[PDB]
RNA sequence: UUAGCUAGUAGGUGGGGUAACGGCUCACCUAGGCGACGAUCCCUAGCUGGUCUGAGAGGAUGACCAGCCACACUGGAACU
RNA sequence: UACCCGCAGAAGAAGCACCGGCUAACUCCGUGCCAGCAGCCGCGGUAAUACGGAGGGUGCAAGCGUUAAUCGGAAUUACUGGGCGUAAAGCGCACGCAGGCGGUUUGUUAAGUCAGAUGUGAAAUCCCCGGGCUCAACCUGGGAACUGCAUCUGAUACUGG
């Protein structure tokens, strides 16, 4: 059954930027909302929208340079079966610090550079190269 | 495989058997020869090789290669012996050592001559 | 009872020692309850031959420690020369 | 401790000259310097990658005259100091005494050299040593101790470094048989017929 | 300008009729320094002859890789057929740290300094098309933040 | 102020007694999964106030007897 | 290729005992208590700071030095 | 005693293992699947760089080899860090208890998680900066570390209740 809608999500960008899709659709979910928010401001995504009422769709608007997906690589870390958190000492530098993590720490979804300017850990959901 | 596999059973650590179990992790160990005779090698050698049937102080009985050309050892007679197998010599897996207590060494060779046992030449 | 000694800590016909607050039933170079400072009867007259803490052992006098002869010889020394 | 057989034919071995005899000649008089020792050395050898790496190990052992364990000890120091593990081998083994005394000029060779730092003719910082591995310092002065000067060997050894290219980071007066470090080497100076980082390359494996 | 390196000579041979006949082939690679190389594997029935097809190959076929000043931008993971290929960059003075397969490679690159470990088969010819896959893959800053729309100052 | 730990009741069919089970996510050693491990202790009762289920608050007190060496500061929770 | 173990056994009340809390011990009462998060049984073994190896995580180990524990021909007991 | 001075005379002081490939170093003479060699591949049946001797090397050095034993290389028990169509590996199929895992929204808690503070983490050993032995090995001052444990006071994104 369904038991990581989390990365349900990022299978959809992998597998739809590998396709050239435009955009993809999934259910939406507050977590889902963040994460995306996170990704535009980072440049990752072209755009994002949520629709309807009882049934929430989110779509995303994938990006594309040169003909060529911008998400380089977009990896889950933590997950059901093995719950995966960091200290301030201790938050993982993607790509030597060009890709980010997305961490949820205390404060809320935000980069590792974020947590770390904050002084904070958290919950590590994914890499994006 | 999966982490909940390992928690319910751990990665079981193989262990390395030694290849010299009578040695009892000794480096060389003292013996007496029951019996001393040749065998044949298996294909592709052909040669009589020199072999003796040794009980040692801890009371197993090993088979073990006389090394050198030509030898002194008897029955009753003691030596010592150390590692390391014969290839072609299926089940010989200890080698005499040369020049200890009733083992000769070699009388007239000239060089290697602390493998073998034998002294400088003074002149 | 509690005691303040010398713990020899050097090398053969080389010796250093360290100045040791110990239990006095405790062997010379064993358990020990606090370290003071330290003594070199070698070093040269341009160097730190002696150093105590001074205010902790006067703590530990206050607690009822006993001095060793060496140690009150060099407690001596160290409040002749300072 | 010491290699004790002939000089010259380590010389033949690495093609090249190592200074092993003081230069009152040219070597080409004194040794076929072109051809390998022994009666095959004619036959020139296609080297592997680990024949070089030995042959550089062992030409910069067999210049500075020292065994493989003294020498692994110079590495493992080297590669805990800071910086190039290469330069700093090459500097710590350009520190040694029998080598600060050869190249201030007082030795014709380094062997004469090392005989007289061992027989303690040498005077550091105004202090006699007798140790070739002792590790000389910036601003350090070496002298000849005064009963040596009468030796008509440092005379001629002094007559023979002045031929000789002359340091830069030492300073030495001949007159007085004495000098200094003004500075600590560096690889500019050294010559560039050396591959350090072969041998860096031969003690990380 | 180039630098050439040999990596390997081996012996193949083709069974026929009368018996075996016996060819030579060869790996090597070149490359300007500076972030640019190419790999040539060549056959000839004479090794000098395969040697030279080699190189001859190894002109074109030639990438070109964003060094970091003499190092990588970020570790890279290279994969070909069964040889896997890890390589992070190093501090300066470090030296290559890899297998002479990959040394080859990372020379004539000009890579300096560099940390690298075969994985698998050590099979040289896969492990060169692993090590240069790896390093075709590895991105620079300014195109990074060009993809994403940053300005470099997001470093 | 006082160190105490909260657990629920496993059996109280002792006198002046109870079994608590304490229940604890800890990150194991080496694969890092958070497993929950348990500790049963036994739990001066007094009154039998206790029953089955029951969510219970506790300290560690004198030794009482043979096993019980931790006493009922209070109830915080009862079952059904 | 050890699944059931335990009857002072688990708890309670009241005497006794200890420097002291306690089945520590005794009379009576309740009938429990431990165990697949491995009880019971078998084999092996002093423990730790540390040591060796390793990029690290780990793996092996516990000679010298320091801390704790146990023992003193074998098996018991008490005295001061 | 350490240290120093004086005196005679090169005088009193160099071995061990390797040289077919891996792995630096090779040519004669014995001998003929014999005698022997070997860590793995493997050498010897009359032209042996592989056995034994000699002359040449090469590598270590008051040491050199050989045996035993641990970690590495071994990603070859794979947590970091592996596999299961045919190479070893998907139970013959299914149901299902304990166990692991859990769509979405709001409130609450603050167990997991995160932050801060305090105590503790014996000295030695191990790292860094400096002293002393004629250098070194040794000894030693100060620092860092002691990747942890525990108790308070905060945060509530996620997970659990
Ligand atoms: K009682
Ligand atoms: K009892
Ligand atoms: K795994
Ligand atoms: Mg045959
Ligand atoms: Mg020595
Ligand atoms: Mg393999
Ligand atoms: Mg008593
Ligand atoms: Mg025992
Ligand atoms: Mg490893
Ligand atoms: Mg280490
Ligand atoms: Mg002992
Ligand atoms: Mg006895
Ligand atoms: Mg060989
Ligand atoms: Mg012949
Ligand atoms: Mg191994
Ligand atoms: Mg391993
Ligand atoms: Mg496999
Ligand atoms: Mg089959
Ligand atoms: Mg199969
Ligand atoms: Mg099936
Ligand atoms: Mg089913
Ligand atoms: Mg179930
Ligand atoms: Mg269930
Ligand atoms: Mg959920
Ligand atoms: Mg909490």
């Amino acid at each position: 059954s369904m038991q990581d809608p989390i990365a349900d999500m990022l299978t959809r960008i992998r597998n739809g930027q590998a396709a050239n899709k435009a955009a993809v659709t999934m259910p939406s979910s507050k977590l889902k909302v963040a994460i995306a928010n996170v990704l535009k401001e980072e440049g990752f995504i072209e755009d994002f929208k949520v629709e309807g009422d009882t049934k929430p769709e989110l779509e995303l608007t994938l990006k594309y340079f040169q003909g060529k997906a911008v998400v380089e690589s977009i990896q889950r870390v933590s997950r059901p079966g093995l719950r995966i958190y960091k200290r301030k000492d201790e938050l993982p530098k993607v790509m030597a610090g060009l890709g980010i993590a997305v961490v949820s720490t205390s404060k809320g979804v935000m980069t590792d550079r974020a947590a770390r300017q904050a002084g904070l850990g958290g919950e590590i959901i994914c890499y994006v190269a | 495989a999966t982490v909940n596999q390992l928690v319910r059973k751990p990665r079981a650590r193989k262990v390395a058997k030694s290849n010299v179990p009578a040695l009892e992790a000794c480096p060389q160990k003292r013996g007496v020869c029951t019996r001393v005779y040749t065998t044949t090698p298996k294909k592709p050698n052909s040669a009589l090789r020199k072999v003796c049937r040794v009980r040692l102080t801890n009371g197993f009985e090993v088979t073990s290669y006389i090394g050198g050309e030509g030898h002194n050892l008897q029955e009753h007679s003691v030596i010592l012996i150390r590692g390391g197998r014969v290839k072609d010599l299926p089940g010989v897996r200890y080698h005499t050592v040369r020049g200890a207590l009733d083992c000769s060494g070699v009388k007239d060779r000239k060089q290697a001559r602390s493998k073998y046992g034998v002294k400088r030449p003074k002149a | 009872m509690v005691t303040i000694r010398l713990a020899r800590h050097g090398a053969k016909k080389r010796p250093f020692y360290q100045v040791v607050v110990a239990d006095s039933r405790n062997a010379r170079n064993g358990r020990f309850i606090e370290r003071v400072g330290f003594f070199n009867p070698i070093a040269s007259e341009k160097e730190e031959g002696t150093r105590l803490d001074l205010d902790r052992i006067a703590h530990w006098v206050g607690q009822g420690a006993t001095i060793s002869d060496r140690v009150a010889a060099l407690i001596k020394e160290v409040n002749k020369a300072a | 401790a010491r290699y004790l057989g002939p000089k010259l034919k380590l010389s033949r071995r690495e093609g090249t000259d190592l200074f092993l005899k003081s230069g009152v000649r040219a070597i080409d008089t004194k040794c076929k310097i072109e051809q390998a020792p022994g009666q095959h050395g004619a036959r020139k050898p296609r080297l592997s990658d680990y024949g070089v790496q030995l042959r550089e190990k062992q030409k910069v052992r067999r210049i500075y005259g020292v065994l493989e364990r003294q020498f692994r000890n110079y590495y493992k120091e080297a590669a805990r100091l800071k910086g190039n593990t290469g330069e700093n081998l090459l500097a710590l083994l350009e520190g040694r005494l029998d080598n600060v005394v050869y190249r201030m000029g007082f030795g014709a060779t380094r062997a004469e050299a090392r005989q007289l730092v061992s027989h303690k003719a040498i005077m550091v910082n105004g202090r006699v040593v007798n140790i070739a591995s002792y590790q000389v310092s910036p601003n350090d002065v070496v002298s000849i101790r005064e009963k040596a000067k009468k030796q008509s060997r440092v005379k001629a050894a002094l007559e023979l470094a002045e031929q000789r290219e002359k340091p830069t980071w030492l300073e030495v007066d001949a007159g007085k048989m004495e000098g200094t470090f003004k500075r600590k080497p560096e690889r500019s100076d050294l010559s560039a017929d050396i591959n350090e980082h072969l041998i860096v390359e031969l003690y990380s494996k | 300008e180039l630098q050439e390196k040999l990596i390997a000579v081996n012996r193949v041979s083709k069974t026929v009729k009368g018996g075996r006949i016996f060819s030579f082939t060869a790996l090597t690679v070149v490359g300007d320094g500076n972030g640019r190389v190419g790999f040539g594997y060549g056959k000839a029935r004479e090794v000098p002859a395969a040697i030279q097809k080699a190189m001859e190959k190894a002109r074109r076929n030639m990438i070109n890789v964003a060094l970091n000043n003499g190092t990588l931008q970020h570790p890279v993971k290279g994969v070909h057929t069964g040889s896997r290929v890890f390589m992070q960059p190093a501090s300066e003075g470090t030296g290559i740290i890899a297998g002479g397969a990959m040394r080859a490679v990372l020379e004539v690159a000009g890579v300096h300094n560099v940390l690298a470990k075969a994985y698998g088969s050590t099979n040289p010819i896969n492990v060169v098309r692993a090590t240069i896959d790896g390093l075709e893959n590895m991105n620079s800053p300014e195109m990074v933040a060009a993809k994403r729309g940053k300005s470099v100052e997001e470093i | 102020k006082i160190r105490t730990l909260q657990g629920r009741v496993v059996s109280d069919k002792m006198e002046k007694s109870i079994v608590v089970a304490i229940e604890r996510f800890v990150k194991h050693p080496i694969y890092g999964k958070f497993i929950k491990r348990t500790t049963k202790l036994h739990v001066h009762d007094e009154n039998n106030e206790c029953g089955i289920g029951d969510v219970v608050e506790i300290r560690e007190c004198r030794p009482l007897s043979k096993t019980k060496s931790w006493t009922l500061v209070r109830v915080v929770e009862k079952a059904v």
